[PDB]
DNA sequence: TGGATCTGGCCTG
DNA sequence: CAGGCCAGATCCA
């Protein structure tokens, strides 16, 4: 279930146009993020009790706001 | 005339050219690290200790009301005499110059525990422009203490600066400044005997005189063998500055000054030409109204010092200096700067 | 216009190249100062250029996103990546990020970082190291490159 | 017995 | 595999 949640969350901040080709995924990003966070905090207390990666923090807190502000994430990435 | 190697702890990569060694009650400290201060030492000052030829750079906390100051990479240090320490200007790590004044003092001391106190002094009047490599000393004339300031190197003015020559540097004007510590005021004075600019010289203080000798002039790419004596008096009205040119000077730049005995100073290290290195030492014996420069014995330098290109250091205070020689390459890390100590 | 392959090797145009260490801050600043100078100079100007027989003018809006986490930490006046303050977008601690994990808001910016460094250097409230860091939210250096708060997709994927 | 002194762990690379 | 920050085990005057 955790892997499925991550794979549902991924296509938003990796697509050049997350507002067009992944509308349902963009809309359900918040619900998937909350599910991911609660799953971590409940079932994985042996890894995420008092410490969590800043990249998980970003993916669970800041991605939708950046999408709304800019329009896309991944077109501005460092791949080029 | 004794030369020894001093090792380093795990903070070798924290000493860069242009540091300053500041001494309080026989305890020497480090200033001017490389890179912005990390969490390991948020204050930025360091404890310099040589025991059995080994260096351990313990941090040093500040006072509650102190101001945390950026690493000055080429400042002007002064030893005021109720003991304080003066640093003014220099390069910050991001390579912009500062024109503000920091005052140092030891706030409190415990069993092998030291706390400093930093205050920021603002100057009003003819404020000297930001620069680096300049020299600051103090004079004591008729119950009044006040420090003299000279020119160094500074960037082009904000109206003649271009991006293609952003980092180009030109010597400051040879104006002699009189900055007052207890009032934060300055009066700019121009003296005819000083026509060409001077940078990275060595200056020596006495009762009511300062001896500036050596220095690099960037205008014509020469190092004059000059020697100027500046006399300051403090009447009721405005102070007066008189400069006299004396013969027998030396042609050095970015040399190291230290005190061996009372009315006794020695110049060690420096640069004679662009590709030439000052391999001799000069004993400058001061007095009441007379100066005499003679050559002392040449210390036995090792091959690493003799065949290097850059050395740098400061004054420990107790008849000792601390010069550095670059070591090996940089990719192999670990030991990158070879550090030596010299006994006078 | 709209770039078809924004992440391809065919769209990025080299502008300044050097052989210097990333973390060697002194020479990094020495080399990159002119480019930031031109950036700030031209951020509020207008460019007139001849286009096929008709003159046309250009405005410019700059967005900095192509910096990895270590570069952002170094050039935005921030601490190391292993510090208590983790995110370069909000002022939250690692522990508090672990108890909440959901609700946040972006509040960091270049001007805010500059004024936080000014507060850190001036010490206008007469506080100790810990109190001053708690006041400045982890700012201990002067930033010199302006970037927008954004997430690097490649490194986010690698870390996850 | 309360700060020094390592020391492995965690984070980005 | 280098580099930095941090909570925890020694430890010594
Ligand atoms: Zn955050």
């Amino acid at each position: 279930e955790l892997m499925d949640l991550y794979l549902k969350m991924k296509p938003v901040w990796r697509s050049s146009c997350p507002a067009k080709e992944c509308p349902e995924s963009l809309c359900q990003y918040s619900f998937n993020s909350q599910r991911f966070a609660e799953l971590l905090s409940t079932k994985f207390k042996y890894r995420y009790e008092g410490k969590i990666t800043n990249y998980f923090h970003k993916t669970l807190a800041h991605v939708p706001e950046i999408i709304e502000r800019d329009g896309s994430i991944g077109a501005w990435a460092s791949e080029g | 005339m004794s030369l020894q190697m001093v090792t380093v702890g795990h903070n070798i990569a924290l000493i860069q050219p242009g540091f300053s060694l500041m001494n309080f009650d026989g305890q020497v400290f480090f200033f001017g690290q490389k890179g912005w201060p990390k969490r390991s030492c948020p204050t930025g000052v360091f404890h310099f200790d040589i025991k059995q030829n080994h260096l351990k750079l313990k941090p040093a906390i500040f006072s509650k009301d102190s101001c945390y100051l950026p690493p000055l990479r080429y400042p002007a240090t002064c030893s005021y005499k109720k003991h304080q320490y003066i640093i003014h200007g220099g390069k910050t790590p991001n390579n912009e110059l500062s024109d503000k004044i920091y005052i140092m003092s030891v706030a409190c001391k415990n069993n092998k525990k030291v706390t400093f106190r930093c205050t920021e002094k603002d100057l009003v009047g003819d404020v000297p422009e930001p620069r680096y490599g300049h020299s600051i000393d103090v004079v004591y004339s008729r119950g009044k203490s006040m420090g003299v300031l000279f020119g160094g190197r500074s960037y082009m003015p904000s109206t003649q600066r271009t991006t293609e020559k952003w980092n180009s540097v030109a010597d400051c004007l040879p104006h002699v400044f009189l900055i007052d510590f207890e009032f934060g005021c300055a009066t700019s004075y121009i003296l005819p005997e000083l026509q060409d600019g001077l940078s990275f010289h060595v200056s020596i203080a006495r009762n009511d005189t300062v001896y500036i000798l050596g220095g690099h002039s960037l205008a014509s790419n020469i190092r004059p063998a000059n020697l100027y004596r500046i006399r300051v008096d403090l009447p009721l009205g405005t102070p007066a500055v008189n400069c006299t040119v004396l013969p027998g000077g030396i042609s050095v730049s970015s040399a190291i000054l230290t005190q061996t005995n009372n009315d006794e100073f020695v110049i060690v290290g420096g640069y004679q030409l662009e590709n030439q290195k000052r391999m001799v030492c000069s004993l400058v014996s001061l007095g009441d109204n007379t100066i005499e420069i003679s050559e002392m014995e040449t210390p036995d330098w090792t091959s690493d010092i003799k065949h290097s290109k850059i050395w740098f250091g400061s004054n420990m205070g107790n008849g000792t200096i601390f010069l550095g020689i670059p070591g090996d390459n940089k990719q192999a890390m670990s030991e990158a700067f070879y550090f030596y100590t010299l006994r006078c | 216009f709209e770039e078809p392959k924004p992440n391809s090797e065919l769209c990025c145009k080299p502008l300044c190249l050097m052989l210097a260490d990333e973390s060697d801050h002194e020479t990094l600043t020495a080399i990159l100062s002119p480019l930031i100078a031109e950036r700030e100079a031209m951020k509020s100007s207008e460019l007139t250029l001849e286009m096929g027989g008709i003159p046309r003018t250009f405005k410019f809006i700059f967005r900095g996103t192509g910096y990895d986490e270590k570069l952002v930490r170094e050039v935005e006046g921030l601490e190391a990546s292993g510090s208590v303050y983790i995110c370069t977008l909000c002022d939250t601690t690692r522990l508090e990020a672990s108890q909440n994990l959901v609700f946040h808001s972006i509040t960091r910016s270049h001007a805010e970082n500059l004024q936080r460094y000014e507060v850190w250097r001036s010490n206008p409230y007469h506080e100790s190291v810990e109190e001053l860091r708690d006041r400045v939210k982890g700012v201990s250096a002067k930033p010199f490159i302006e970037t927008v708060p954004s997430i690097d997709a490649l490194h986010c994927d690698i870390g996850n």
